[PDB]
């Protein structure tokens, strides 16, 4: 006695939330080719927070992924980890800047903590991203060094609008011969860097270096 | 404010955004809204855009995203406007470069109007993506402002197009359609096994024997 | 691409 | 639910019928066509809570009625259903919480921590950024630190500060106390500071404490 | 001139009575220097401006700048009959429904019904004025203006709105019988079935819809 | 026996289940294996041979204060690192 063209609009009309689990039950276990419809029809009347529960305890993740992707919308800390790990298995970096452009309730720490360890550029990159957004100023800079030396880095420590941190890049470049850059990060970090310093460090305590640009913009 | 209304406009014929955004951004005190029509009135685009952005003017912007090429930008402006010319350029822009991701999402918007039905429907009969207009008028049910109207097209694109599924829709919707827009596309389809059936749940019995006098195969 | 052809053609034939 | 009669209500639920359950769900369904006007309800709900009904009763037919509905105003509609929630003591007071709007939140979070809900009571004072009565909340009923502690470094006040400077002075951590108190530049209760140094001596911290202090209050 | 030298001191209190008596100047360059010198405490335009009408660029001037008692003690003393206008700008920004649901509970003195529920209807926006019928049929308003908006939101709320028609005799027929027109004339039928519209029912159901109707009621 | 052959279909129904279930498997594997060949050959195109009076040049190139960077915050260091990179300009070769 089951007719699913009915059933899709009978299911829709019950009073009580239990059916729509036995529903979900139902398609898993015989019919997953409409069990997006099925969510996408019940999503008015279904709690997401325990049906998400329950797909990762039966770990169907990715079969409701467009659903999971349009109940986002919703901003639920459940739906948005799912997704990233669900965007982290299938090695997608685009749907994790959007997810983290457009939403923010989930841990990112944990999720950067992840992603540094996947040996992925764009994940490490992503992490550093959740860093600086994080407040967390000062680490983000020194954890992306360890890859962004081709004038990333100088990005975040510009934008982190903070003193002696640039510094440190200066004395780094200085050390060792990387004065290619020296010009670049005084112009990048104009606002938050002292001529009188900056000159000293670069002309007679190092190698030296003209940096003459800077300084004409100084005066 | 005449002044800097000619400065702008004189900066969108050379295309001199590179000082035009500086100058949108300070005290102009110009008047908006007056340039932004000589901008496609002349074809001067990529101007208007930084105009129709500092000011929150959605509904005209989805004119230049038109002519741009962007699908994503127009969907988020035309969820902001939420007016249905907006609505109806993104989906004919969609239809133009062969978009359906968006089409759908921008169509659901426009298929809750009864007009702006046929005015669809015949943009997508010229193009024949009649796929795309059937998958958008299946989330039709799943909608808060559906009318008699938007199922009685899709029953008779179901009977005109897809015959293998129209039974259920008719013997479902049977009673919120309307009665002569669809049996005029039945007779027009000659489809006997389903008129005498149509005809019954409308008490027409004399066009319902008639028919069964005519063709009594089935 | 101008499905009207077949559009016409498949029903006549078949209602013939 | 047509003709309004508290009396027949009360005649009908006495728990002698033994189709009370059919008549239940019969009218969840029953009471969503009148659709004109909030009196009726009133009546039929004051009616049910001078009957004394038993729990997942009352907050079912609030959970139907206020969403994917017209009736989604605030008159009385937000004790009546939290309040309702937090005695059957379930985990629906999360999802009735972020699903409502334009309620009295402090009201509702006193009767919360009165009772032994103290979760929802937090979710509530984050949800409107009320940040020293949620730290105030978790230092006196459990007084877990490690929760406080990443609570003030998400957000930045120098009263959460304060708060947290307290915190650790309650559980003997004068460590932090200095800490707790140089982001919020607070000189008041340096006496009290200067009262616990003499019990350990710190004077390598207490130093900048009192520096900082003393371009703050002259004393 | 005047008016500039009323700004080198500050004397807010004699401008706002001479843009009302006088009536022989140019509302644009007066407009256009109140909107250069703020006075930090200007609401001589708050009048004038709807006085010329040119509200259409202070409700944005206003979104954009400070929006914190300005149009509020607007509606509550200057001009309550422009609140619709002001809501419409309001909803062109698209800015947030809770700020304007707590706008329309203020008490109004004059104020029309009508230019709100065309501009919500025009904004595709009607679920925001369901608190402020509310509030009007509690205080017993027996009003066709506050019951026809009212019968229209729940023809847009996709129920079965069948006893508000038979039991409320408050609305107009007309109204409603042609926004359920090509929608659901169903419904329709019984609207003018309870405004006695004898020839609207000929005109609607004699064109599409059933004819036991008519059978059951002539 | 009705009872009978409703058992015997729901047998028939649930061998059916296990089989798209298992074709859903297949399909979501291939694609995610099509995903990781298309990373593996993004991080292969990541590749490339840069260096460890050209020098100004690829230093430019690296970080060119074009005039589109006016889209951050109006900063007045912003401005003179725009005008500096304006006046450099020239010394492109």
């Amino acid at each position: 006695a089951w007719k699913e063209g009915q059933f899709k609009d009978i299911i829709t009309k019950v009073a009580n939330v239990e059916l729509y689990y036995r529903a979900i039950q139902f398609y898993l276990e015989f019919k997953p080719l409409l069990l997006n419809d099925l969510l996408m029809v019940l999503s008015p009347r279904l709690d997401h927070t325990r049906a998400v529960n329950y797909f990762s305890k039966v770990k169907q993740l990715p079969l409701v992924k467009p659903y999971l992707r349009s109940v986002q919308n919703h901003n639920n800390k459940s739906v948005n980890e799912s997704l990233n790990n669900l965007f982290i298995t299938e090695e997608d970096y685009q749907a994790l800047r959007t997810s983290i452009d457009a939403y923010d309730n989930f841990d990112n720490i944990s999720l950067a903590q992840r992603l540094e360890k996947h040996e992925l550029i764009e994940f490490r990159r992503i992490a550093a991203y959740l860093f600086k957004g994080n407040n967390r100023w000062k680490q983000s800079v020194e954890l992306c060094k360890k890859d962004s030396l081709y004038k990333d880095a100088m990005q975040y420590a510009s934008e982190s609008k903070d003193t002696e941190l640039a510094e440190e890049l200066l004395q780094w470049f200085l050390q060792e011969e990387k004065r290619e850059c020296f010009g670049a990060c005084l112009f990048t970090c104009y606002d938050l860097l002292r001529p009188d310093v900056v000159l000293e460090t670069a002309w007679r305590h190092n190698i030296m270096d003209f940096a003459m640009p800077y300084f004409i913009q100084v005066m | 404010s005449y002044v800097e209304t000619e400065l702008i406009f004189a900066l969108a014929k050379t295309n001199r955004l590179a000082e035009l955004e500086e100058f949108i951004n300070g005290p102009n005190n110009a008047h908006i809204q007056q340039v932004g029509d000589r901008c496609y009135d002349e074809k001067m685009y990529d101007a208007a855009k930084l105009l129709y952005n500092n000011v929150s003017n959605f509904g005209r912007l989805a004119s230049t995203l038109v002519h741009l090429g962007e699908y994503q930008a127009a969907v988020d402006g035309a969820r902001k406007a939420n007016s249905t010319r907006t609505w109806k350029e993104v989906c004919f822009a969609c239809v133009d470069g062969k978009e359906f991701r968006l089409a759908q999402m921008c169509g659901l918007h426009i298929v809750v109007h009864a007009d702006e039905l046929e005015e669809l429907i015949n943009y997508y009969q010229d193009r024949g993506y009649f796929e795309e207009l059937i998958t958008m008028l299946e989330a039709a049910l799943g909608l808060e402002r559906a009318h008699m109207g938007m199922f009685t097209e899709l029953a008779i694109l179901y009977s005109k197009f897809k015959p293998q599924k129209m039974r259920e829709h008719l013997e479902l919707f049977w009673s919120r359609v309307n009665i002569p827009k669809v049996l005029r596309a039945a007779e027009q389809a000659h489809l006997w096994a389903e008129l005498v059936f149509l005809y019954d749940k409308y008490e027409e019995y004399d066009n319902a024997i008639i028919t069964m006098m005519n063709h009594p195969t089935d | 691409p101008e499905s009207i052809r077949k559009w016409r053609e498949e029903q006549r034939k078949r209602l013939q | 639910v047509r003709r309004k009669d508290p009396e027949l209500w009360g005649s009908v639920l006495l728990e002698s019928n033994p189709y009370r359950r059919p008549l239940i769900d019969q009218v969840v369904q029953t009471a969503l066509s009148e659709t004109q006007d909030p009196e009726e309800v009133s009546v039929t709900v004051k009616a049910f809570m001078t009957a004394d009904l038993p729990n997942e009763l009352i907050e079912l037919l609030e959970k139907i009625v206020l969403d994917n509905s017209v009736f989604s105003e605030h008159r009385n509609l937000q004790n009546l259903l939290i309040l309702t929630a937090i005695k059957a003591d379930r985990t629906r007071v999360m999802e009735y919480i972020n699903r409502l709007d334009n309620y009295d939140a402090p009201d509702i979070a006193n009767i919360a921590i009165s009772n032994e809900l103290f979760e929802e009571a937090f979710a509530i004072f984050r949800k409107f950024d009320v940040n020293t009565s949620a730290v105030q909340v978790l230092i006196e009923h459990i007084g877990n630190l490690d929760r406080a502690y990443e609570f003030a470094e998400r957000c930045n006040e120098p009263a959460v500060w304060s708060q947290l400077a307290k915190a650790q002075l309650q559980k003997g951590m004068v460590k932090e106390a200095i800490d707790s108190y140089i982001k919020a530049d607070d000189p008041s209760s340096y006496m009290e500071v200067v009262q616990a140094a003499n019990t350990s001596g710190n004077w390598e911290e207490l130093v900048k404490y009192l520096q900082m202090a003393r371009k703050k209050a002259r004393e | 001139k005047y008016i500039q030298a009323a700004c080198k001191t500050g004397q807010i209190k004699e401008v706002e009575r001479i843009c009302r008596e006088s009536n022989c100047y140019d509302p644009e360059r007066v407009k256009n220097f109140l909107k250069e010198a703020k006075l930090t405490d200007q609401l001589p335009l708050i009048i004038v401006c709807d006085r010329f009408d040119f509200v259409h660029d202070l409700v944005l001037y206003l979104y954009r700048n400070n929006l914190q008692k300005y149009i509020e003690i607007y509606v509550q003393k200057v001009n309550p009959s422009r609140l619709p206008v002001v809501i419409g700008g309001l909803l062109d920004v698209d800015c947030s429904e809770d700020v304007i649901k707590n706008l329309i509970l203020v008490v109004r003195g004059q104020f029309s019904t009508d230019e709100l529920v065309a501009e919500v209807e025009k904004r595709n926006r009607l679920k925001l004025l369901l608190p402020w019928l509310e509030a009007r049929i509690h205080e017993g308003c027996e009003e066709p203006a506050t019951h026809n908006a009212l019968a229209k939101i729940y023809i847009d709320s996709n129920n079965n709105p069948e006893r508000f028609l038979r039991e409320n005799p408050y609305y107009d027929s007309r109204v409603v019988g042609k926004y359920c027109e090509k929608r659901d004339p169903h419904l329709a039928c019984v609207a003018y079935e309870r405004g006695q519209c004898d020839l609207e029912l000929i005109n609607v159901c004699n064109e599409n819809s059933l004819f036991k109707s008519l059978s059951r009621y002539l | 026996e009705l009872d009978a052959a409703s058992k015997v279909m729901e047998q028939e129904w649930r061998e059916k289940a296990k089989k798209d279930l298992e074709e859903w498997n297949q399909r979501q594997s291939e694609q995610v294996e099509k995903n990781k060949i298309n990373n593996r050959i993004a991080d292969k195109a990541f590749y490339q041979q840069p260096d460890a009076g050209t020098e100004w040049e690829k230093v430019a190139q690296l970080c060119d204060f074009n005039p589109k960077s006016s889209k951050q915050c109006k900063d007045v260091s912003r401005l003179r690192s725009v005008l500096m990179s304006l006046k450099q300009t020239p010394l492109s070769r």
